[PDB]
RNA sequence: UCCUAAGGGAAGGGGUAACCCCGGCAGAUAGCGCGAUCACGCGCAUCCCCGAAAGGGAAUCGGGUUAAGAUUUCCCGAGCC
RNA sequence: CGCCCCCGGCGGCCCAUGAAAAUCCGGAGGACCGAGUACCGUUCACGCCCGGUCGUACUCAUAACCGCAUCAGGUCUCCAA
RNA sequence: GCUCUGAGGACUGACAGUCGACUCAGAACUGGUACGGACAAGGGGAAUCCGACUGUUUAAUUAAAACAAAGCAUUGCGAUGGUCCUCGCGGAUGCUGACGCAAU
RNA sequence: CCGACUUUGUGAAAUGAAUUUUACUUAUUCCGUGGGUCGGAAGCGGGGCAUGCCCCUCCUUUUGGCUCCAAGGCCCGGUCUUACCGGGCCGAUCC
């Protein structure tokens, strides 16, 4: 259900709190303020594995996007390249609801 | 004219691990990669049950 | 202002070499100079560095590929054949 | 859950001690007066213990088993933290207080005591990962 | 008469290969215990242009199996390898592009390059830019295999011979017209002194069998025997036919 | 002067009627090296020499001075390897 | 928008990717080692001594080079109001 | 030639002050209609033959339509091989291998 | 270019009264290494549907990191004689 995650994330973009980018998704993890991490498929393996590590430490879920970094940016409805995402407040959506 | 008896050591070195040979952004990634893969060695051994 | 009706990239060759040679070198003129998408960093910043070598400006990957295009259509067939042929024998 | 709490092992990631292991002593989570970035005080090992084996005599084992400790305020971005822990919270009062580190004599005294207790824990044989150096 | 241009090439005086900026031989690893009974991980460090050759060359840094040092090997680039890739060398290395395997590990139909001929001769077939060999069948009662080579020739090779999975990079290089004596000259400068080539019909009889005559013409059959002495074996050596190829003649 | 480039000569060997011709052909290889001598241990891997007054390159600047030397060769001062 | 020299960082062309080594530096590792009426180091500063062999004048050309010459010929460069 | 006009800037505190080396246009007057006044510096056009072009060549009588060229085609060759050198051992192509070498 | 003799040995079959086919490895030729793991047999796991007795594996797939000069155990010997150096095997299956 790649389209079913794309639409939910589109709704999180309009409703909830969210954060983009490696240097700030990490800050959310250290604050433990995030609730779910989304990772583009071609996120550089060092970066991806260290974010996986912090997620394991913070007991937070990690989802691996089905596209690429350009596709994750487009799904978030942003005009640039994105490879990291954190859902701070899910908002009026059903992403954490998996 | 890098010879030891022609430059001061502080002017010839950089005080970090791998300094003077590897930049900071490279050494940082080697630290992260070495740690993470060392962790995967033992998670893989624990998977070996 | 439009500067060539049809010549384009092979306009530098001037009035020489023949219509057919210009019109069949034109495609591998444009293809080796265009910027190709990098599957590692998603930018349109892969550009040829030598015959068969394609370097990316940002992420530092250099990729071995076709001489005048990044990815040969024959090579896509090869990679797909390998993919399938690994799957069935890993089964 | 928050994983940057005093007592956790942390590998310093950058600057004159990158690659050294350490333990977080106390965390300045909500910035400070003059360091608005998040940071945290950490105590680590500048010089790891050398390998001890049965063959060498007691004097050389004692020679090889000593440690050199260092205190550093690190930005969280500069520490890449880990699950492991050091159970010695008995530096809470030793290296605690926002006063035991301003002056050099005070700092070096704290490092001497931290040496003594980390050498004791190395003697105990526990936390072997904390004393095997990151081999990068 | 005098010695012909084609005979003069056997001395090397001005006909040796221009090998000053070449980066060394492009070949596999020494076949050994690890590469025979397991796999070895090598990291590709850089894909360099080798002067005088159409294909890129991939420098690969293995770790020496039994002594403490690296090994910078230098492979022929198979289309797709990028710096940082881990290429696996040995028998039980999985079948992916850039890996090198024996033919006992490559299924029928697999496309390979840099094939060995005698097990351990370090890779000789299918090396030019954009050439590959298709592994056709395996005979396990002989421990042998068959391959279709770029020429279309079909060869039986030992089954323990290594082969790089994939095809040589730089494919389609020869598709581009050079359009210039300039490009031709710069092509052959870094290969060898075999350009320009003077039509023997525009020579004098003393140096070429075709030369001479008030008009420019060969004079006799342009096809010579296989056994013609050197200095006369010039033209179409032992031709089986001539003329523009049509139909099955071009198969 | 030192180091290599294209290249050249060569020890063992192969050829040669002999002068002479081949250098990777692999030979207990030319050379062994380093820590130690209050001695010994460890290593030996593509293993010699020659080849550039335009390539690479330990270090110098100023002012004077002779009939003719020196800008930096002598003198004066100040440096550098 | 001045001339010459050098440097910086962009961009461009290549079926052309545009030398090697001596030398120098840095690092990975840590076998082995030491005092506090004192002994082990120190790539620090200062201090002392020595620096060998060969070329070195002059033309570099419508007169010092080659063309049987004090030959309208030929011979590589740097500075350039 | 000479006398002007206009436009294009910098720094400092939609303006004010200080500075500015140049370029570009326009005008009035003037001369024995002379003005790129010396120097420097394409004759143009209509066609035919040949070679596509650039390039190279008989030093000391021939610079071309000749040679080369890319383009086109053909032939041999899968290494125990093709073309070739070598008195012999051995060697060049080959630090190569058919998108290649070799002969036309 | 091909034929014969020579280096050129071994045993085996089928055709005639020598001929083609084969098999062996040490002569011979070639190839590869810094002659760095070859041959047979063990063992560690996986397939069992005659518990067979025949097969398949060798503790590295992983992200451009690092790996050397052994840790560990056992058995001797020298020694202060109440305090310490040299040995041997296993680790690293045998033949
Ligand atoms: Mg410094
Ligand atoms: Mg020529
Ligand atoms: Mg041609
Ligand atoms: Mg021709
Ligand atoms: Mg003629
Ligand atoms: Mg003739
Ligand atoms: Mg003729
Ligand atoms: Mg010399
Ligand atoms: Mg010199
Ligand atoms: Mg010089
Ligand atoms: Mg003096
Ligand atoms: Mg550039
Ligand atoms: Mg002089
Ligand atoms: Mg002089
Ligand atoms: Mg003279
Ligand atoms: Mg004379
Ligand atoms: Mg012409
Ligand atoms: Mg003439
Ligand atoms: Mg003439
Ligand atoms: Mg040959
Ligand atoms: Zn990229």
């Amino acid at each position: 259900s790649g389209e079913n995650i794309n639409n939910k994330l589109q709704l999180v973009m309009k409703s909830g709190k969210y954060t983009l980018g490696y240097k700030t998704v990490l800050k959310t993890l250290r604050s433990s303020k995030g609730k779910l991490i989304i990772l583009a498929n071609n996120c550089p393996p060092l970066r991806k594995s260290e974010i996986e590590y912090y997620a394991m430490l913070a007991k937070i879920s990690v989802h691996h996007f089905h596209g690429n970094n350009v596709d994750l940016g487009t799904a978030c409805g942003k005009y640039y390249r994105v490879c990291c995402l954190s859902i701070l407040d899910p908002g009026d959506s059903d992403i954490i609801s998996t | 004219e890098y010879k030891r008896s022609r430059l001061s050591r502080n002017r010839r070195t950089v005080n970090r691990p791998y300094g003077g040979v590897l930049s900071g952004p490279a050494v940082r990634e080697r630290i992260i990669r070495a740690f993470l893969v060392e962790e995967q060695k033992i998670v893989k051994k624990v998977l070996k049950i | 202002t439009k500067r060539t009706k049809k010549a384009g990239i092979v306009g530098k060759y001037g009035t020489r070499y023949g219509a057919s040679l210009r019109k069949q070198i034109k495609k591998m003129e444009v293809s080796q100079h265009s910027k190709y998408f990098c599957e590692f960093c998603g930018k349109f910043a892969v550009k040829r560095k030598a015959v068969g070598i394609w370097g990316c400006k940002d992420c530092g990957k250099v990729k071995a590929g076709g001489a005048y295009t990044m990815n040969t259509a024959s090579a896509v067939t090869v990679r797909s054949t390998i993919r399938r042929l690994r799957e069935q024998t890993e089964a | 859950v928050k994983f940057l709490k005093p007592g956790k092992a942390v590998i310093l990631l950058q600057g004159r001690f990158a690659g050294r292991k350490a333990v977080i002593v106390r965390v300045f989570e909500e910035g400070t007066r003059d360091r608005p970035y998040g940071h945290c005080l950490v105590a680590g090992l500048a010089k790891y213990p050398k390998k001890v084996i049965r063959k060498d005599s007691a004097k050389k084992t004692a020679k090889k088993s000593r440690v050199k400790c260092f205190l550093k305020l690190v930005n969280f971005t500069h520490i890449m933290p880990t699950r492991y822990t050091l159970d010695v919270d008995f530096k809470d009062v030793a290296s605690g207080g926002p006063d035991a580190l301003a002056t050099r004599d005070k700092k070096v005294a704290s490092c001497k005591a931290a040496k003594a207790r980390l050498e004791e824990r190395f003697k105990t044989g526990k936390n072997r990962w904390f004393f095997t150096k990151l081999r990068f | 008469g005098r010695v012909i241009r084609a005979q003069r090439k056997g001395a090397g005086s001005v006909f040796k290969s221009h090998t000053h900026h070449r980066k060394g031989p492009a070949r596999f690893r020494s076949l050994d215990f690890g590469e025979r009974n397991g796999y070895l991980k090598g990291v590709v460090t850089d894909v360099i242009h080798d002067p005088g050759r159409g294909a890129p060359l991939a420098k690969v840094t293995f770790r020496h199996p039994f002594r403490y040092k690296h090994q910078k090997e230098l492979f022929v680039a198979a289309e797709g390898m990028y710096t940082g890739q881990f290429v696996y060398c040995g028998r039980r290395a999985t079948l992916s592009v850039g890996n090198v395997l024996p033919l006992r590990s490559v299924p029928e139909g697999g496309v390979i390059c840099n094939v060995e001929h005698h097990v351990g001769d370090r890779g000789v077939f299918a090396r030019a830019s954009g050439d590959y060999a298709i592994v056709i069948s395996h005979n396990p009662d002989n421990g042998t295999s068959r391959i279709k080579l770029p020429s279309g020739a079909k060869k039986i090779v030992p089954s323990s011979c290594r082969a790089m999975i994939g095809q040589v990079a730089g494919g389609g290089r020869t598709e581009k017209p050079m359009l210039k004596a300039g490009n031709a000259y710069h092509k052959y400068r870094v290969k060898r002194n075999s350009w320009p080539k003077v039509r023997g019909v525009a020579m004098n009889p003393v140096e070429h069998p075709h030369g001479g005559g008030n008009h420019q013409h060969i004079g006799h059959a342009s096809t010579v025997r296989r056994d013609a002495p050197p200095g006369q074996k010039v033209g179409l050596i032992a031709a089986r036919r001539t003329g523009r190829l049509r139909g099955q003649a071009a198969a």
